[PDB]
């Protein structure tokens, strides 16, 4: 049904068996994100 | 003292061409105790008159693992004509210069990929960003 | 910290007649900086850091 | 100095005094990569690339650089090591009376 | 000598054949099946050597990628060369021509 894939597509050994990948747009890995804690920031007051 | 500098040969016997710079490839002089490269090193000649030398580094560590899995042989030798390679009057020198002239058949080390150099040789997937 | 680095690519069916004649335009566009302009107009702009 | 990035970052992280830094905290402009040049239309080109991709999978590639490409001058938090203030820093106060 | 040397000499698959009973069995060939490496050392006599190559050459791990070196014992007088010696045999012997 298709002749070319144009979308974010990583590269790995299993997928490289059956198709070609040319050369990258841009280089990036992968990380983790968690919620911020800035609600629990260091506040201030006169009496502190 | 042997009449032959190197043993005569008897496509799994491939030639490689390398350049020396950065932690990627490091050149060190031979041990004077025995005149051989020590542990964790790959032999590498050097033209100009042939002198033995020891080559080691990060990039060479790749060439050990790749050649072991695909099961082929090699024998490195450093280049003796200029830097990585520059076109002058439609001629190629350096590491690129050897591969186009079929005297090398493969170059490893620290090359940089761009459009001009893909009109003569072919690269593979990059293994470090630059 | 980044722990498995690779890169998005354009994938095609094996041995199509464009295997090697497309990856020059991707590779040449980096020199012109054209890949940079697309970066600063679709990825990075105003934010709270 | 305008040179290849994969050499500067190693060099700027393994220098005494930690007095050298890359602008933009790791800024690169035209992103290309290193590689292994092979003779045109060689039969090996199909196997060498597959081998390299596998080294990503088992993490061998991602720990070798911890063995050859590490430094001590951490480029984190932008350590200033004092300011040693001068005339220039307090410019406005010498202007306020003016 | 191997232990007190910085060069990484290594040895494995040390073989020993029993040419005493001369049963004629393939105990030589069966033992040599588990062999590798391009350098193989030999230490025998000229008369008994011809049998050694025949079985070894029958397997074929002698043609291209394997080199054999023999001490001065298998030399004769360097005037006649008995057959079954593999091509490109390199060996040492007491000086004769000089
Ligand atoms: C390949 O690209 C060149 C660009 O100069 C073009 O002339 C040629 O027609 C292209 N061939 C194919 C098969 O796409």
């Amino acid at each position: 049904q298709a002749d070319m894939i144009v979308a974010p597509l990583t590269i790995n050994n299993e997928r490289a068996q059956y198709i070609e990948f040319s050369k990258p747009f841009k280089y990036q890995g992968l990380t983790i994100l968690v919620k911020k804690e800035i609600p629990r920031s260091t506040l201030d007051s006169f009496m502190q | 003292q042997m009449k032959y500098y190197v043993w005569p040969r008897m496509d799994d016997h491939l030639s490689i061409v390398t350049l020396e710079e950065a932690p990627f490839v490091i050149v060190e002089s031979v041990d004077p105790l025995s005149g051989t490269c020590m542990r964790n090193t790959v032999p590498c000649q050097k033209r100009i008159g042939y002198i033995k030398k020891c080559c080691k580094g990060f990039c060479i560590d790749i060439l050990k693992k790749i050649s072991k899995s695909v099961k082929f042989t090699y024998d490195l030798y450093l280049v003796t004509n200029g830097k990585h390679g520059k076109k002058i009057n439609g001629t190629w020198n350096g590491m690129i210069g050897e591969v186009v002239m079929k005297r090398a058949y493969m170059a490893v080390g620290s090359l940089t990929i761009n459009e001009e150099r893909s009109e003569v040789v072919d690269f593979s997937v990059p293994f470090i960003e630059t | 910290e980044l722990f498995f680095r690779s890169g998005f690519g354009i994938g095609m069916r094996k041995d199509s007649p464009w295997k090697q004649n497309v990856s020059l335009s991707i590779l040449k566009s980096h020199e012109n900086g054209f890949m940079e302009d697309l970066d600063k107009t679709w990825v990075r702009y105003q934010e709270c850091d | 100095f305008i040179y290849d990035a994969a050499v500067l970052n190693y060099m700027a992280g393994r220098d005494e005094g930690c007095k050298l830094v890359t602008i933009g905290s790791g800024k690169v402009f035209a992103s290309t990569g290193y590689g292994i040049a092979i003779q045109k239309d060689s039969g090996w080109k199909r196997q060498v690339d597959l081998a390299i991709l596998q080294l990503f999978g088992d993490g061998e590639m991602e720990e070798l650089e911890a063995l050859w490409l590490t430094g001590i001058c951490h480029n984190e938090k932008n350590e200033v090591m004092s300011s040693q203030l001068d005339i220039d820093n307090m410019a406005g106060v010498f202007y306020m009376l003016g | 000598t191997i232990e007190n040397s910085f060069v990484g000499w290594e040895l494995e698959e040390v073989l020993l054949l029993d040419m005493s009973l001369d049963d004629g069995d393939s105990k030589i060939q069966n033992q040599l099946k588990k062999l590798q490496s391009p350098i193989i050392l030999l230490y025998c006599t000229k008369e008994e050597a011809t049998y050694i190559f025949e079985v070894a050459n029958s397997v074929g791990l002698t043609g291209y990628g394997y080199t054999w070196i023999v001490p001065s014992l298998v030399a004769g007088d360097t005037d006649t060369v008995p057959a079954e010696f593999p091509t490109g045999l390199i060996s040492v012997s007491y000086d004769e021509w000089d």
